């Protein structure tokens, strides 16, 4: 599930790297933390470019 | 100890005996259950004894006597004595029961100074169980502060007598 | 990351007739605020005993006077006059949970003062001694029976009649976990909450037993007894006295140390030996270092983590300073000198969950990994005792009504 | 918690138990080492996490790394580096990447990442760590740069040289100093070609690859001042003459109507004898005014202006007459401005050269009536001079200026009354400057009008002086430290007049003045008809009256008073 | 991996 | 004489600030912590009864089908996607995640007894009654258009 997602912002374009993630179960009670909590959040998808206007 | 979490109280039931960090009632449990158990013994007699009429004649008298009891009758009401019937009979609350005075506390403080006596004896116990006869002699202790309070409100004050 | 302390004198010099005063000098301010003398001449002697962090120190006096404290900062946790004679006392798994052996019953009493339990059976104790890891009380009484308290539930797992006598002497072994008795028969019993006989009879002194003790380790026992002799034993399968000496009189108290140090009290008078101990007894040939009390000595003990020696006589209570004695490097997560209110709580928790039955206690505590070969019927017999019937046999047959003509 | 510190310490155990078997440190001292790496680890692994303990972390490994470099040396032991080095060196790329996530913006933090990448790790390391540091700070055209300095430079390759500066402009289209940059090092290429085939395509050798870039950046960027850039570092380069030449010949072809060409095409001239160093320069003249003619605006006529000072201010005759004609020729056309016009006014006055100076000081009369700096100008002039002409000259100066506030020209009509005229019209000036001036411009006014009454007249002078301004609300600390200065220099010296100017001093700036409430503490105690009892109180009204700091200031001057400090 | 699909043995 | 008494500097095992962490050392002397085997055993105890507590096998339930469902078929590329075949002769496919029924076809008449998907996931084929093979699109049809094989 290593993939890597495209954010645009007013600010600039951003490049992430997702690590893992439970998908089926992902919205789920306990599960769905894994993207509301910013330390699980961390864990598991990072910053790998930046382009500001 | 400290308070267990869902898994852990499953683990274990009740650590009571280690859980740390307002009355007994032990006592007049204790005398509540004899009084019970003894009834249901003489309720297993034959009903025509001889012996069971004058054993229950004389345990449901003193009963009465000691004002557990409200009203002479059977042994149906033996079976009501508890704890409750116990505490009534205290000498504090026999003095809230008289209007003596107003609250607990307050009838709880004027024993042990010495303000109340039973007859001409001066009782300074609150655990003290007041008959039905003894407690139609219970008053102001003479030379005492309160009882000038009530004679002055009376307009009844005499020095003569102290 | 520490060392353990050491004492050696030079030029010839023996180490017994070195005087606790010489010491304090010679160490840190640190170390010397550890020695103190308490003068408490009016009440009876007291017995005192050590939390198994090293932290409190708890004491009772013969006539009724019991005070918990800090013994590092001076402190004073409580101070309780129970209204009657006192035999012994002992700590609960914790500083928080005292338990007193009064003159008619035994009582538990909070490091606050608040009494909180008063057990009416177990009567008339004069030893008492606490397994931690199974959350067990065991208490002696005089009129000679045995009992196991169940702490973390509050019931009486067994009752023992030893049937020996009255009882006085008792000690427990850490790595065994069974509880030793001496007698005036010269004898020394094992016991288990499990068996309703002792676990096994040692004969050890021509005369009676008035003292015995073991090592951390569960290898080595050391009694003594009216023949005036100090016996070391093998308790590693061997029961044999591995070393004799003669003394002017028996030893009324002994301990061990954590680091293998003996300590005998007579009288008066308190002598220590030391030895190498490194797969080795103790040395018997020389003591170590020796003090004079000012009252005779009634209750002697190490403190866990630390190198001084509490001492419990008539006067009152003193703190020697031996050096060498405590274990340097402690654990943090089982007795930390150390620790906070939430770092306590959360150990006491893993302690609970973890509790040892009481049954398991044998002479091997690895008795459990071997596996036990038996006949089919022997297993089948032992199945009924512990139950109180067969739960496979079958009973008579009832025929059912029916109908159609079957009724 | 302690079980992750726990678990990092165990693995720093293997290479320091190796050490101890080399002999190269004792046992005591790998005691120390791992209480104070315990230390350090307890600070990174907390919930709580600052900047400072990573850095401190990091830097312990480094003093560590450098002890066992030297001990290795003295011993001459080389075997084990793995075991060893390599176990503290991965160790710390670790601390980095992990705070180089947690503050990704600073750069710092980054550079000091690739520092320590140069001196103890692999080179294939430190490609990673330039990719993700230019992945974030694209924005930053000096970072690429380093990149590509580390790979022609260090990593010999000038291939991923040329491929980081072209990606570069993609990220900066715009930029001159990449430009610049490029250019530079593509010429630095042809070098390295050229001594290859010594030591053993031609159109490379040539530097035509480089010719690429200036013919392209020129177009994207259109400016004279780039231009003359690229020049410059071609002209570094001994090689490729033909390019200097190509560039420079398009200089003046491509780029006219602009000064900074024609300069540039001037002082390249410049560069018996002082005959030699003479028609230089009226050959670099002849280029000037040959611009004059196809370019005749004001700014390329400084140029050649600001040219002929600095020969003069550099035969010191020789080089005045090109001044003199150039300055006569702008100044019928008038393209010439106020700012130089005082610059050649000064630079002849510092030369004793004195009736040029009044011909530059009146054609910017004429030219510029409201200006007052050129009024001024014109005044130093005369009295170097020491013409009779300076009355007449404050008579003109004043009805031009129609503007009431004219500071300098009335501190200089007071000045010169005092030289050359009575007492009672130098008294006249200031009366009519405090007319004039009412603001806070009347501040140093007030100032030169008490000195001249103590310098004219007397104490008694000074006296009516200071009683008639004394209510005249803008004021400044020199005004009643100049009168009590004049009270201590008299005989008498009352107390009470010394406390009276006091008072009306601290009335006015006591909010905010520590230094006049010291003063006012210390002369009470030195001076023989001070009372020092007064002090206590002193101080008391001093704390209440001051504000903010100057109160705490106040405590510590005191404070050192009390000592001998002062 | 939690999320990544898992392929049959391939010969390499 | 020459001692030295066991004293620890309070600083190696108190914290330093209220941010910083407790200091935990730690000893592995097997006289420090006794009975290992029956600590363990009880530990093992304790494991194998939470296990049967927290034992809550079942997820959801997918309705839609209006006869009884014979086919399944999971997606290569994708966890979340499945297809499904039913007697009466439809199939469906199913979003995992969302736990609903993405698209409906009726695909054959008579139950489909098979399908299977190609390799790449851009295609899936399936089996009826009605003796026929048909090859379908895994993208859905777009707009209101009804979908073709």
């Amino acid at each position: 599930v290593l993939l890597h997602v495209l954010f645009e912002h007013a600010v600039g374009y951003a490049l992430l790297a997702l690590k893992e993630v439970e998908e089926i179960s992902l919205l789920q009670p306990q599960v769905e933390e894994s993207v509301l909590n910013l330390g699980k959040f961390h864990s598991i998808v990072r910053l790998v470019a930046f382009c500001p206007f | 100890v400290r308070k267990l979490k869902f898994h852990e109280q499953k683990l274990l039931k009740q650590v009571d005996f280690l859980n740390w960090e307002r009355e007994d009632y032990t006592r007049y449990n204790q005398l509540s259950r004899a009084v019970r158990e003894l009834a249901r013994r003489l309720r297993d007699l034959p009903e025509r004894d001889q012996f069971r009429v004058r054993a229950s004649a004389a345990l449901l008298d003193k009963l009465y006597a000691l004002g557990l009891v409200p009203t002479r009758g059977s042994l149906e009401l033996c079976d009501f004595v508890t704890a409750s019937s116990f505490c009534r009979r205290r000498l504090p609350t026999v003095l809230l029961k008289l209007r003596m005075a107003q609250h607990l506390q307050a009838a709880v403080a004027f024993v042990e100074q010495g303000h109340v006596r039973v007859g001409p004896d001066v009782v300074t116990d609150p655990a003290f169980l007041v008959t039905r006869s003894m407690e139609d002699f219970v008053t102001w202790v003479d030379s005492s502060k309160i009882k000038r309070h009530v004679l002055e409100y009376n307009e009844e004050r005499d020095d003569f007598d102290l | 990351a520490e060392e353990p302390g050491f004492l050696e004198g030079e030029d010839g010099e023996d180490t017994a007739k070195i005087c606790q005063a010489d010491i304090v000098e010679a160490v840190d301010i640190a170390s010397a605020a550890k020695h103190f003398d308490l003068n408490l001449r009016q009440f009876g002697p007291y017995r005192l005993n050590y939390s198994r962090t090293g932290r409190h120190l708890a004491f009772g006096g013969r006539r009724g006077h019991v005070a918990a404290l800090d013994w590092v900062t001076k402190k004073l946790m409580c101070e309780i006059n129970v209204m009657e004679a006192v035999r012994d006392i002992r700590f609960l798994h914790s500083e928080a949970l005292l338990a007193v052996a009064q003159n008619r019953w035994l009582h538990i009493y909070d490091n606050q003062g608040i009494e909180l339990h008063c057990i009416r059976r177990c009567d008339r104790v004069t030893r008492l001694e606490f397994l931690p890891f199974h959350f067990l009380l065991a208490t002696a009484s005089e009129t000679g029976f045995l009992t196991y308290l169940d702490v973390s539930v509050g019931k009486i797992v067994a009752a023992l009649n030893a049937r020996a006598g009255r009882l006085d002497v008792m000690s427990q072994n850490p790595y065994n976990a069974v509880i030793h008795l001496g007698h005036s028969n010269g004898t020394v019993s094992l016991w288990s909450p499990a068996m309703k006989e002792p676990l096994a009879k040692i004969l050890c002194h021509r005369g009676g037993v008035r003292a015995v003790a073991v090592d951390s380790t569960g290898t080595y026992m050391a009694t003594s007894g009216l023949d005036h002799q100090l016996k070391i034993f093998d308790l590693r399968g061997t029961y044999q006295p591995l070393s004799t000496r003669t003394l002017p009189h028996g030893a009324g108290h002994l301990a061990f140390s954590q680091r293998g140090l003996l300590v005998a009290g007579m009288g008066d008078v308190v002598n220590i030996w030391a030895g190498q101990g490194k797969a080795s007894p103790p040395s018997l040939e020389q003591p170590y270092l020796t003090h004079r009390l000012s009252g005779p000595v009634h209750g002697l003990q190490f403190c866990p983590f630390e190198d001084v020696l509490g001492v419990g006589h008539t006067g009152g209570i003193t703190s020697m300073l031996v050096p060498g004695a405590g274990e340097p490097n402690f654990d943090g997560l089982e007795s930390n000198p150390y620790r906070s209110r939430k770092q306590r709580q959360e150990w006491e928790v893993k302690a609970l969950l973890e509790k040892v039955p009481a049954e398991l206690i044998c002479l091997d505590p690895r008795a459990l990994a071997e596996v036990d070969v038996i006949s089919l019927e022997q297993g089948k017999k032992e199945q009924i005792e512990r139950l109180g019937y067969d739960p496979q046999a079958k009973a008579p047959f009832q025929p059912k009504p029916k109908q159609k003509g079957r009724s | 918690m302690a079980e992750i510190i726990q678990e990092r310490i165990e693995d720093r155990l293997p290479e320091l138990e190796q050490l101890e078997r080399i002999g190269l440190f004792s046992h005591a001292e790998i005691k120390a080492i791992i209480k104070k790496a315990s230390d350090l680890e307890y600070k990174i692994q907390r919930r709580t996490l600052f900047k400072e303990d990573f850095i401190n972390y990091v830097q312990y490994e480094i003093n560590l790394l450098e002890l066992i470099q030297r001990r290795r040396t003295r011993i001459g032991y080389s075997f084990k580096k793995d075991e060893i080095e390599n176990s503290i060196v991965h160790r710390v790329q670790g601390v980095f990447q992990r705070a180089s996530a947690k503050w990704k913006d600073d750069v710092q933090l980054w550079l000091s990442y690739v520092a320590f990448c140069k001196k103890w790790a692999t080179k294939t390391r430190l490609s990673k760590v330039f990719s993700a540091m230019l992945a974030i700070h694209s924005n930053k055209p000096a970072l690429w740069i380093m990149a590509a300095k580390w790979e022609m430079e260090d990593r010999l390759s000038s291939e991923s040289a040329r491929q980081l500066f072209l990606r570069a402009l993609r990220f900066h289209p715009e930029c001159p100093k990449l430009y610049k940059e490029y250019f530079r090092m593509e010429l630095m290429h042809a070098e390295k070609l050229r001594k290859e085939k010594e030591e053993f395509s031609e159109e490379i050798l040539k530097g035509e690859l480089a010719w690429i870039i200036y013919k392209n950046s020129v177009s994207i960027i259109k400016g004279a001042e780039f231009h003359v850039s690229l020049l410059s570092i071609a002209q570094l380069f001994d090689f490729a003459k033909d390019l200097q030449k190509e560039i420079y010949d398009d200089l003046q072809a491509l780029h006219t109507d602009d000064p900074l060409t024609w300069d540039y095409v001037a002082r390249r001239e410049l560069e018996a004898k002082a005959v030699e160093v003479g028609r230089k320069e009226e050959r670099c003249c002849a280029v000037y005014e040959e611009a004059v003619k196809t370019l005749p605006t004001e700014a390329m006529w400084k140029c050649y202006i600001t040219f002929c000072l600095e020969r003069f201010t550099k035969l010191r005759g020789k080089r005045l007459e090109r001044t003199m004609t150039v300055f006569r020729k702008a100044h019928e056309l008038k393209l010439l401005s106020e700012c130089q016009y005082k610059q050649l006014s000064v630079s002849l006055l510092c030369y004793n050269f004195l009736r040029e100076a009044l011909e530059v000081a009146v054609a910017g009369t004429e030219l510029f009536r409201d200006s007052g700096t050129m009024w001024q100008l014109k005044l130093q002039v005369l009295i170097e001079s020491k013409s009779p002409d300076i009355a007449m000259l404050f008579e003109e100066a004043f009805v031009h200026l129609k503007p009431q506030v004219c500071l300098p020209l009335w501190i200089s009509w007071a000045e010169w009354s005092e030289g050359a005229k009575s007492q009672e019209d130098t008294e006249a000036v200031f009366k009519k400057a405090l007319l004039a001036v009412i603001g806070a411009d009347s501040v140093t006014l007030k100032n030169k009008y008490l000195d001249w009454a103590y310098r004219s007249g007397g104490y008694k002078k000074a006296r009516a002086v200071f009683k008639s301004l004394q209510e005249s609300r803008p004021f400044s600390v020199d005004f009643f430290r100049k009168m009590i200065q004049f009270e201590k220099e008299q005989e008498s010296c009352n107390m009470a007049n010394i406390r009276e100017y006091y008072e009306r001093a601290l009335r006015e700036f006591g909010s905010a003045d520590s230094d006049l409430w010291m003063d006012y503490m210390k002369e009470e105690l030195n001076h023989p008809l001070g009372r020092p009892e007064n002090c206590g109180q002193i101080y008391w009204r001093a704390m209440k009256m001051l504000q903010g700091e100057s109160a705490e200031a106040f405590v510590a001057k005191h404070a050192m008073h009390q000592t001998g400090h002062l | 991996k939690p999320g990544h699909i898992i392929n049959p043995i391939k010969a390499e | 004489m020459k001692v030295k008494m066991l004293s620890r500097n309070p600083d190696n095992y108190v914290r330093e600030t209220k941010l910083d962490l407790q200091r935990v050392p730690r000893n592995y002397d097997p006289a420090l912590h006794p009975f290992e085997v029956p600590r363990e055993y009880i530990r093992a105890l304790n494991a194998t009864k939470l296990e049967r507590v927290f034992a809550k096998p079942f997820l959801a339930s997918l309705d839609g089908h209006r006869d009884g469902v014979n086919c399944l078929a999971k997606h290569p590329e994708k966890l979340a996607t499945v297809l499904s075949g039913a007697c009466d002769g439809e199939v469906r496919i199913w979003n995992l995640t969302q736990r609903n029924c993405i698209r409906t076809i009726q695909a054959h008449e008579g139950f489909v007894r098979g399908i299977c998907t190609r390799f790449c996931g851009t295609s899936f084929f399936t089996v009826g009654d009605d003796k026929t093979v048909k090859q379908w699109k895994m993208d859905g049809p777009g707009y209101g258009d009804e979908e073709e094989p």
